[PDB]
RNA sequence: GAAACGAUGACUGAAUCCGCGCGGACCACCGCGCAAGGCUAAAUACUCCCAGUGACCGAUAGCGCAUAGUACCGUGAGGG
RNA sequence: CCCCCGUGACAGGGGGCGGAGGACCGAACCGGUGCCUGCUGAAACAGUCUCGGAUGAGUUGUGUUUAGGAGUGAAAAGCU
RNA sequence: AACGAUAAAAGAAGUGAGAAUCUUCUUCGCCGUAAGGACAAGGGUUCCUGGGGAAGGGUCGUCCGCCCAGGGAAAGUCGGGACCUAAGGUGAGGCCGAACGGCGCAGCCGAUGGACAGCAGGUCAAGAUUCCUGCACCGAUCAUGUGGAGUGAUGGAGGGACGCAUUACGCUAUCCAAUGCCAAGCUAUGGCUAUGCUGGUUGGUACGCUCAAGGGCGAUCGGGUCAGAAAAUCUACCGGUCACAUGCCUCAGACGUAUCGGGAGCUUCCUCGGAAGCGAAGUUGGAAACGCGACGGUGCCAAGAAAAGCUUCUAAACGUUGAAACAUGAUUGCCCGUACCGCAAACCGACACAGGUGUCCGAGUGUCAAUGCACUAAGGCGCGCGAGAGAACCCUCGUUAAGGAACUUUGCAAUCUCACCCCGUAACUUCGGAAGAAGGGGUCCCCACGCUUCGCGUGGGGCGCAGUGAAUAGGCCCAGGCGACUGUUUACCAAAAUCACAGCACUCUGCCAACACGAACAGUGGACGUAUAGGGUGUGACGCCUGCCCGGUGCCGGAAGGUCAAGUGGAGCGGUGCAAGCUGCGAAAUGAAGCCCCGGUGAACGGCUAAGGUAGCGAAAUUCCUUGUCGGGUAAGUUCCGACCUGCACGAAAGGCGUAACGAUCUGGGCGCUGUCUCAACGAGGGACUCGGUGAAAUUGAAUUGGCUGUAAAGAUGCGGCCUACCCGUAGCAGGACGAAAAGACCCCGUGGAGCUUUACUAUAGUCUGGCAUUGGGAU
RNA sequence: GAAACUUGGAUUUCUAACCUGAAAAAUCACUUUCGGGGACCGUGCUUGGCGGGUAGUUUGACUGGGGCGGUCGCC
RNA sequence: GAUGUCGGCUCGUCGCAUCCUGGGGCUGAAGAAGGUCCCAAGGGUUGGGCUGUUCGCCCAUUAAAGCGGCACGCGAGCUG
């Protein structure tokens, strides 16, 4: 019963990361969107 | 020659002259970004590249001596490791009957003797050559394989006739180089390949018949039990003859392409 | 469509003041205008924010929150 | 490869020796054959027993790459 | 109902408001290729100490991985970075593109790999190649002495450098034996009085003429310039002289000597249990790696990263007087990680979950061998409800008279068989196999003699019902069907006769190849391949083999003709103006690829009118009637084998018929065994039951909820009539409550949906083709 | 009937467009020495063709269930 | 907004249009053995081969090897 989630810090951070959302503008859209949702918390700090 | 036995196989090949020596790395891959373009080919064992001299021009006027004749993967062609008087070692594909320690002169004035690698205007008619330079300069795109040959037929002005392995006759100008003799690797073709996975030592996972796939996957897909309709590939073109060439420059340099 | 006029993608390629374009096939006549150069307040839209107000709410209502995008759910976008 | 016998249309045969194999039995590991059990489970797919592979088309870690009419697929329309 | 594995507990002592559950003791049981130990991931203080007891803990709690506070984490040398590079990522210039953006040489990023200086011990409650002690090592700057000269680049070279299998020699780790040593003491039960019992029995460094397997080593003089951009004393080559035994070179490791450690224990104060001191001998014999000597040896095809450090050479430069190099102190040593969990109560699984998780170590005895199997060291643990009871029923087991498959869809399940040695072994075969065929014997102990060893051989003696005395442990055979085969597949009902498979065939493709991804005259895959290659398609080892029909559909080939678009072009027709003129529909000719037309094509779509089944097979995975007819087997045979043929509706690469071997494949039979059965019994354990703790769920119009029979929307507790029936529970059963579950998945309906198909409609990516540009000159 | 300022067409060929390879300079860029191809190919605009490769959809009703058979208006 | 379908197994229970047994009338019934009709539901009504089969055919028996109902009785009982 190998499940789905395999914590791997480097994986997690290299997809999904603040840096990673810089890479692209769909990402940068996500960022601004979230900033706007009210101080949410964000992608790297979690 | 071959090996023969019981325990479930047939026919490996046999080779002399062993070194393991001096050229670049290569790395296997199939897909190219997204969906695999050239199909299958995901298996294979760890080959290395051997830089081989097709051009063989700048060595003009300079004789060489065969060091050894070596096995190279990614090939089907015996390669002779050449050494020149210059000191420069260069891998050149080895033709049939080319011995070890023979002497191969390069350049245009060199006699139509084995391996001597000359242009066509100096090659007497009917003679057998391999490794044929298509456009003067660059290199040989023609007859690089096993047991493959070309026969020179009477030239035109700067241009010569050649019979390529396919049987097709080609206009190729005499300004182009070629190597004397045919390139054997004996007869490679009659190797048995034994069982599967041997086909996997190299390429990978061969034909998956569209007829076992599904309507979603292939035109052949679907139905109840083994059958057919149609007759066509990934996209509806077909097995049998459809001239796939486009009307073009090259097409005027071909005389009687048949087969 | 009887389809004028504007607008370009391809290809042609003019006149210039008794000249040029328009007036909804087109022609004459009668009128209207002078392209292929530029810039240009004001009345106009919006509400993150601030003020005032209300036959608006008053704790299952009113924004989701009488503060929380928190707890919590998700790999993530996201949701709450 | 090294010895001996043998070559009448016939191939070979024996001993030494060697260490080949999608060879064999079998733990690890990979896998799920059949029964039972479990069925508001220990568990949103297992347990016991039994069974398959077990130097190969093998198993496995890390890093990467491929995705929505798209990918991937020893091909179920399976997986994403 | 349940309290999360049937590995198991018991007593005493203690603390406390309260103890089955926390502490201590002593026993018991469980794991021990782990249920021990070390990392990596991941998790974050879960670690240690002192408190605490709401809640979390499936009960309890004084206890905890919970709550509170306080401490704990130490590096020039380990792992990472200031080093290198792989796939991939990026990428100035550069190539494309409605935008956003997609590519891309060099270069740079990127460990999963290369490179690289330390070992032995000690200890906080909690750290350890990190602190401490012992000796050590690497680089860097400076200082003293030698030297007393060259140094050696963003550049060349050499080197780093690489596979699988198998295997010789020598070790060590490491384990075993003993009347070797050392150390402590006792002993009783019947004996032993040590020859018994218990424990320990060496780690680092340095030196050394000692022992030592194995490992790899050429050298200079020189020639050509055409080689490495040029260079070069370097590297490649070529040639000459000294490399047939040697032998320079190296020590794994052993031995010695010394030294620093450690060592069983003994001592001593004990602040409730630790702390400090002291310190015995290290022997002979045997076993031994996947580690080390090494980059060993041999064989094989499928042919086994790169780059930097490293070594060598010059260009430039500075100096040739103070160089390089050596060693001699000295100084210098940055950043991050480092606790604890880490096959699990701390990671992923909603949970203190029977699941999952990459690597390393993983002792002893017995056992051909072993990481197997039993027990067991070290270590860890008894799985956070418990106590009685000994009903039904259920689960997991043990034994069973006579019989032996009669069970039943089917021997499903469960027996039987079971290792090793010997003897022995069939049809059939592709000569390998079938095969562990089948079958039969052996197996323990003691003594004697013999060999080649863990041991075995022979003889004799012994003991039990039995000697792989317990655990691990194949039942077998004869026939068929399907696929040859190993393999692959429906994560979570299908493992197959599916898929793939070597082999075969058709066909495409001449290289900016065909083909395929794609805004794209970008790039890339095909391929750093070149027809013995690559794409596509179908068959599907091997053996014999593969027939007839091209009329239609397609594909290839053909040119005399039939139609065929824009388009160059404008006779003609009509409008308006007095007029020159300006304007509307618009044709004969010129018009390509298509289609009609001809011919060929079948391991092309296909058919048995274009022809009608050539082998071979046939009631077959194809068969209707049908349990066909005969025969085999059986007391009895709708299945099964064999024929036959009347083939409803076999047939030759959607292959025909065969075929050894293969198979958790499907079918029929036989042997053996047997609780499957006649037909069930007794026994065990874990639930069920009872007491104490904690305490769910689906469901639920409400209920004061009987039987018959009749009615009612056509299956009555609830209406009628008649019968029965004191109140309430506990254990049980499964007939009813059209019992629960999911707004039936069948069916039908909806001018509802979506996947798929094609000679349905319509467009379209793609692709073909004429004209027009890019687009020029000269000849006929 | 010859000459020409000439205009299009097919042929042939050429090199200055363009494509493309080697060369010390891995993709480009270049004076480049060159080599091959070449008014083609490609490419843009249009013309006609093919196009289940893909896309959007269509595929009636009555009916002693639906389907099949039949039946839809008129006398 | 679900009344689970064949057959078996298990467990029964009812009807009588009686397969057996019991009591009768007639018989073209001497006896013995039958034929047929009436009365009669207390009890009884075997084991295998073939088949998923109910059925049916067969083996060996028997006093006999009845026919049907019970949602073609019975899956909150089992199978499958
Ligand atoms: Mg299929
Ligand atoms: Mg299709
Ligand atoms: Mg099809
Ligand atoms: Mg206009
Ligand atoms: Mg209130
Ligand atoms: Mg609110
Ligand atoms: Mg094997
Ligand atoms: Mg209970
Ligand atoms: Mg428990
Ligand atoms: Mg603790
Ligand atoms: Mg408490
Ligand atoms: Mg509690
Ligand atoms: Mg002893
Ligand atoms: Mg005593
Ligand atoms: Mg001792
Ligand atoms: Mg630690
Ligand atoms: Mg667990
Ligand atoms: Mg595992
Ligand atoms: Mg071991
Ligand atoms: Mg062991
Ligand atoms: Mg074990
Ligand atoms: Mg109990
Ligand atoms: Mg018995
Ligand atoms: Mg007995
Ligand atoms: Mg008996
Ligand atoms: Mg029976
Ligand atoms: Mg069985
Ligand atoms: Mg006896
Ligand atoms: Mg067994
Ligand atoms: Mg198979
Ligand atoms: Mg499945
Ligand atoms: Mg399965
Ligand atoms: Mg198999
Ligand atoms: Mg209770
Ligand atoms: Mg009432
Ligand atoms: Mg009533
Ligand atoms: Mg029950
Ligand atoms: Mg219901
Ligand atoms: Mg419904
Ligand atoms: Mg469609
Ligand atoms: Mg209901
Ligand atoms: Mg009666
Ligand atoms: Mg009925
Ligand atoms: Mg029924
Ligand atoms: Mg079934």
């Amino acid at each position: 019963m190998k499940r789905t989630y395999q914590p791997n810090n480097r994986k997690r951070a290299k997809t999904h990361g603040f840096r990673a959302r810089m890479k692209t503008k769909s990402g940068r859209n996500i960022l601004a969107r979230r900033r706007a949702k009210g101080r949410h918390q964000l992608t790297v700090s979690d | 020659r071959q090996m023969t036995t019981a325990d479930f196989s047939g026919l490996t090949k046999k080779r002399p002259e062993k070194a393991l020596t001096e050229a670049l790395p290569k790395t296997g891959g199939r897909n190219n970004r997204g969906r695999i373009t050239s199909r299958f080919i995901g298996g294979g064992h760890k080959r290395l590249y051997r830089i081989i001299d097709f051009k063989r021009r700048d060595k003009s006027g300079v004789n060489a001596k065969v060091a050894a004749i070596e096995y190279d993967p990614n090939r089907s062609a015996r390669i002779a490791l050449l050494h020149y008087a210059d000191g420069e070692k260069r891998y050149i594909l080895a033709p049939e009957g080319l011995t070890v320690g023979a002497t191969v002169n390069a350049g245009p004035e060199a006699e139509p003797k084995l391996g001597n690698a000359l242009p066509l205007r100096f090659v007497p008619v009917g003679a057998v050559v391999h490794a044929l330079e298509l456009v003067p300069g660059k290199g040989a795109q023609l007859a690089r394989s096993a047991g493959t040959s070309v026969q020179v037929q009477g030239k035109e002005s700067d241009y010569v006739i050649v019979r390529l392995p396919s049987g097709e006759l080609r206009r190729v100008h005499s300004e182009c180089y070629a190597t004397i003799g045919a390139v054997g690797n004996a007869e490679h073709k009659n190797i048995v390949l034994g069982k599967a996975g041997r086909s996997r030592w190299l390429g990978r996972k061969p034909h998956q018949r569209g007829s076992a796939m599904n309507p979603v996957d292939h035109p052949h897909g679907g139905g109840e039990g083994r059958t057919g309709a149609g007759r066509v590939p990934v996209t509806p073109w077909g097995k049998p003859t459809k001239g796939l060439k486009t009307r073009r420059k090259r097409k005027t340099s071909d005389r009687f392409i048949v087969t």
